[PDB]
């Protein structure tokens, strides 16, 4: 499943707000006394619909809606943060969550540098340890 | 909850029976929430139209979700509505809620309505956005922008998309008053003062409402009087449907509780 | 440590509830606006004895509730969600969180693909890579 | 916190030391918390045997835990309880609890008791059951349930035990008075109409309540004065220890505040 | 970056207080309406300086608080309890996040014991499957 | 956030860019949050130098974080200021927020202050310490420790550092009255009985504060009257900087509301 654009519009710019949790401000900012207060927090930046992402996006974020809706009536949490988080652990899970079996559909493991310096361990010793027929 | 992933230079959503070792999710500085605002979509924005796909209903409690960022917003709306008698209509913001951070107009609607119900939700299954929650309810006074949510992961190519990397934030508060809020037969009148109500259409976007303000304010017709001055414009201004960001008055008025016109 | 009902009795079917997140509603009934109300976000379901899973699970339940009643004194989290996602957690950790040591006896690696594909690598050079004696 | 997991077509309790690599947790929905009601162990689910189990206590704080699926119950209580001083015994549900939202009979009692506490615990180290929340603590006025609960794994075969894959739901209050509550020494009576208490025993079953209800009711037993009339039944009906998932009245009364027989 | 204590003083042992989640109490202790009161629900300790971890861990939290005072400004949670768990998973991430590729700089793979139980076969059939020329 | 992990027989701060394999985190329980007191790295730990830390400030909402162990504390602080004209300065503790568990002296301040703000942060970027909770802001009447926290990885060699493997709990409250409080200009009485108050300067320890509360007390300069008596004491007791950890009063007084001497 790709994603279309079935809105009226799409704006394909989006001017956004966010926060920065960097660990380097400008030496006293961060002391919460002497911080900005609440509404300049923010940081701001502006993406373009290169690779047509802000169409893809607003198109995905109507689509989730339903999705999201339904799960936040299951639960009783008033305020759900776990999402994302939740998330990330089925992403290990559905790939370290059970035994994995090398060269498998489902496994992440790559031996192919391995095998190579297993293939130049055998080379070796078709030219010495294959050599006791000639002697001295 | 589907996951948003780019995948062949486009964005798709992520299908879990068959995930694949390529994607790599380093970190969960990977994975963002992201709010939307329904403007961007191309829904329209002025009061009486928003209104409309907002009710009261009982039974289903409120949920709130948190997102990490949100989009620069043009319309924003704030609500204080009583019943008819006296009574609050929407309930106080809980602790911790504030309203949208970015909005270019704040469309606050003081009024009444017949509130038929415990909570005001989105009749649409959109959420009302505050600032890095959404809930599913309105509360009181409180700015919010209608919109969605999604989630993706980013690849570390461009792990710093929203997160890192300014010719300022302006604002406007625009005040009405509005009778029967929440029925098919509402009526809604913009506040330049007190006392100096304009009566209220669609296709009035706020840049005219602002020089609407500038009008009546510069030429005089603010209401002298200690009575409510009740004015209306000619219907002989058009514009012909035009989104926000794809891309101014000379008339005069007529008098006659002062129900005149323009 | 095996699980025997103590309990004087045990109803060995368990008509349960719980809700559906499920993502797929009948077109509307996902818009909260329009939504069951609390009373009926429910599923229902029934489940017998089958291989003495309810009478099992009673008294798992009896005997769980001590080292979490304890658990709970131990937070000041007053409504606390995070267990379970927690549990899953010390699940990869506890086979990926530190180096895996290929068969190892705590190591969920399984080579037995690998080692077969490099078994019908060597069968092959016996028959050429070794046939530098008979030339031509 | 103990997990049960099922080994040998048996469940059990999993030990961390040494759990092995053919068990398998491919999402977070494999995981469940079910919390299972005190009666399915057989324990006695009539009103004072059930009030004996729990007390006041002060100095210990409310703790609340999420579980995802629930028994259909038999029983349930509701608690308004005042100190004899018109003060409130018991403390508001908070925003967020809901009664046990599947329960066949609720026995909501109303009275008075010394409530030397803070808080009302279970004595035996049980849970009060609420919607989706177990506590620590009742809350006045709302629904619950005693019981306990249990995570487990399961494998991928049964992953959707519980979650996905019904002749309907019915419920019936039973009003009820007592005083003294909490203390060893406690009356019930069990409320027909607003002046027509009956004096409760152990052995009274729901079913035998709903029947003498319809007993008195139909047969004219209800008091036509403006007075507290308060039966008693004769120790003539007998049961000889049934638990309710296992597997009719003909008497009448003599009259004698108004403390009657039958 | 290791860590030096640049405080006018360092305490260098550490009495702590903490709780038990335990799961083993004498019997009755477990059951809340018997249990400790808020103020004894504690166990206690003493830890000296041994290889300079009470200096080193003043100076670390104090060094820590921005970083973090910073992180609190971004949340609007208002009791954040994920951190940890949070760190877990980003541990995971960043070693089983993607493909590991065996023998890597960035892979937590040892295949020691297997290569080992790999040269055992093929010294096998240097004395079996490669006497095809010496008969009976 | 950075993470503490001993490398080399040293604790250092692990960088992510490039964590390395030997190291292991087999459980949750490996990581612990610890709440160091600011005490510990020798900061003034008499009330009128640790209120000089302490401002009120408005458009900062308040965040608390958990912490699982606290370093017993010598010092601690609970707070209870009106404004002059009798309204309260602190909010209330929010539910589920005790004051720190392990206090040898609890400096219990009353008074007044201009309070020219909504809420009291630390003013070096520090935290209050509660009972596993810190915040960023004083919380009315409740007990607290001024600190910091860490987080570290255990090796599982040392995993049971904190967590697993006792001569007693002393504790004793020293009241206070002060004027001013906040500003750099504020004056502070330590309080004997109801009207028997001490001028307070720096350099008194609590020590000796208690043995002046026991020559007041024993030598019967206790104010018989029922005015306020406001002692002082000679500055003929002398000190000469010796943190807690590291390692007797012969006086008499002078009479002169009743601003004495000694
Ligand atoms: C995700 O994105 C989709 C697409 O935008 C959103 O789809 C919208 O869903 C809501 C339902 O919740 C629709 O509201 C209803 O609309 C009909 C008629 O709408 C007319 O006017 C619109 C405004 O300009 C216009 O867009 C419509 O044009 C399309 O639809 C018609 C078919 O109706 C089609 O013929 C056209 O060619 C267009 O494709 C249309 O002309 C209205 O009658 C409904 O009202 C009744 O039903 C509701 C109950 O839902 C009830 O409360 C009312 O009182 C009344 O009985 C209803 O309001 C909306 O039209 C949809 N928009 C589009 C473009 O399809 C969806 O909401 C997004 N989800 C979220 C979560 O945001
Ligand atoms: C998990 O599952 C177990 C097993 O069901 C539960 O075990 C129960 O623990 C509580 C303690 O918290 C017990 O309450 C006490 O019971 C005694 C006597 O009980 C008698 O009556 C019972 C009702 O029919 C009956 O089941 C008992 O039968 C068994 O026990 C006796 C030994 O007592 C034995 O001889 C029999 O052969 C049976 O095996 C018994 O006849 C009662 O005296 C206690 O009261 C005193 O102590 C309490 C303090 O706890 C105090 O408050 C009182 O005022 C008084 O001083 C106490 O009420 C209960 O008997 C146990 N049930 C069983 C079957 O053992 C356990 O609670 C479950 N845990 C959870 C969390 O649900
Ligand atoms: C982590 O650990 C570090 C180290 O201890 C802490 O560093 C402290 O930072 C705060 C700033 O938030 C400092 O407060 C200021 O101090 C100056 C002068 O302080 C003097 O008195 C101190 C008390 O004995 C003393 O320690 C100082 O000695 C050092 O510093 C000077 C340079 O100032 C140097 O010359 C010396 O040789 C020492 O190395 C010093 O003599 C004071 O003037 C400041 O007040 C002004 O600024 C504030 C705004 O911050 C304003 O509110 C005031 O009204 C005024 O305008 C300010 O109070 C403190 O001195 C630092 N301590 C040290 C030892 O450096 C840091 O706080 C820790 N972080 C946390 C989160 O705990
Ligand atoms: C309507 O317009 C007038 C001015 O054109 C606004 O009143 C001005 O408000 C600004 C900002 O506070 C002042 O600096 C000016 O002195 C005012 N000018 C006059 C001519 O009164 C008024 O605030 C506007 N109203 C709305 C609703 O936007
Ligand atoms: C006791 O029984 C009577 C009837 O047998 C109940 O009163 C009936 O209540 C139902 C449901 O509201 C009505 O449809 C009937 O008209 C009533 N019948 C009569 C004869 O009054 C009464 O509600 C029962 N009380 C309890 C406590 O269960
Ligand atoms: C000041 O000291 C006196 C005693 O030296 C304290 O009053 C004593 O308080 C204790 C504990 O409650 C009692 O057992 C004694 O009987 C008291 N003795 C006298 C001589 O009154 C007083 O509590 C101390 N005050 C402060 C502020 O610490
Ligand atoms: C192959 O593995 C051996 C381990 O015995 C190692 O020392 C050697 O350097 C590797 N060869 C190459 C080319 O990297
Ligand atoms: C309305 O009048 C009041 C005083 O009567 C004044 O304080 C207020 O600013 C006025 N509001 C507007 C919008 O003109
Ligand atoms: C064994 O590995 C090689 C990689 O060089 C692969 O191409 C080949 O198909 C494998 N053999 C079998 C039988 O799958
Ligand atoms: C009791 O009487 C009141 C009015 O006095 C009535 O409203 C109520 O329904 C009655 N309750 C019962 C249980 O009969
Ligand atoms: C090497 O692997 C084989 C699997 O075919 C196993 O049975 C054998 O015991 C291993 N050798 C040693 C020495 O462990
Ligand atoms: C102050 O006097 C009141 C009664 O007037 C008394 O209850 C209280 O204990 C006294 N407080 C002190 C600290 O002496």
């Amino acid at each position: 499943e790709a994603i279309v654009n079935a809105q009226p519009k799409c704006n394909p710019n989006l001017h956004y707000w966010t926060t920065q949790d960097e660990g380097a401000a400008i030496g006293l900012a961060w002391i919460p006394y002497f911080g900005p207060a609440a509404e300049g927090i923010y940081i701001e930046g502006l993406m373009h619909n290169q690779d047509g992402l802000i169409c893809g996006l607003r198109q995905l974020a109507n689509e989730t809606t339903q999705a999201l809706q339904l799960f936040l009536r299951a639960t009783p949490e008033l305020r759900t943060f776990s999402i994302l988080n939740r998330k990330a652990i089925d992403f290990l899970l559905q790939r370290w969550g059970g035994t994995c079996h090398i060269l498998g559909p489902d496994c992440c493991i790559e031996p192919h540098d391995l095998t190579k310096n297993i293939t130049d361990k055998i080379d070796q010793i078709i030219h010495d340890f294959v050599d006791k027929t000639l002697p001295d | 909850i589907p996951l948003g992933v780019i995948h062949n230079s486009a964005l798709q959503v992520s299908d879990v029976d068959k995930l694949v070792c390529r994607d790599k999710l380093s970190s969960t500085n990977q994975l963002r929430s992201v709010g939307l605002n329904l403007e961007g979509n191309g829904v329209a924005t002025d009061v009486p139209s928003a209104t409309k796909r907002w009710g009261f209903r009982s039974g289903v409690p409120p949920k709130v979700v948190n997102y990490e960022a949100g989009e620069w917003a043009e319309n924003c709306y704030n609500l204080e509505i009583k019943k008819p008698d006296g009574s609050e209509c929407l309930p106080a913001a809980p602790d911790g809620i504030r309203g949208f951070p970015r909005c270019r107009y704040v469309h606050k609607v003081s009024g009444t309505g017949p509130c038929a119900g415990d909570f005001a939700f989105h009749k649409e299954g959109a959420f009302f956005l505050y600032d890095r929650l959404a809930s599913t309810v309105i509360y009181r006074g409180t700015t919010f922008a209608e919109g969605v949510v999604a989630f993706l992961i980013l690849p570390q190519a461009k792990k710093d998309f929203f997160s890192s990397h300014s010719s300022g934030y302006y604002s406007t508060t625009i005040r009405y008053q509005a009778t029967g809020f929440g029925t098919n037969e509402t009526e809604y009148l913009f506040e330049v003062d007190n006392l100096t109500y304009v009566q209220l259409e669609s296709r009035f976007t706020p840049q005219f409402l602002l020089q609407l303000n500038e009008t009546i304010y510069t030429s005089g017709k603010r209401s002298n009087t200690t009575g409510k001055l009740i004015w209306k414009v000619n219907p002989e201004i058009d514009t012909t449907e035009w989104a926000f960001w794809e891309t101014r008055s000379e008339e005069l008025s007529f008098t006659v509780x002062x129900x005149x016109x323009x």
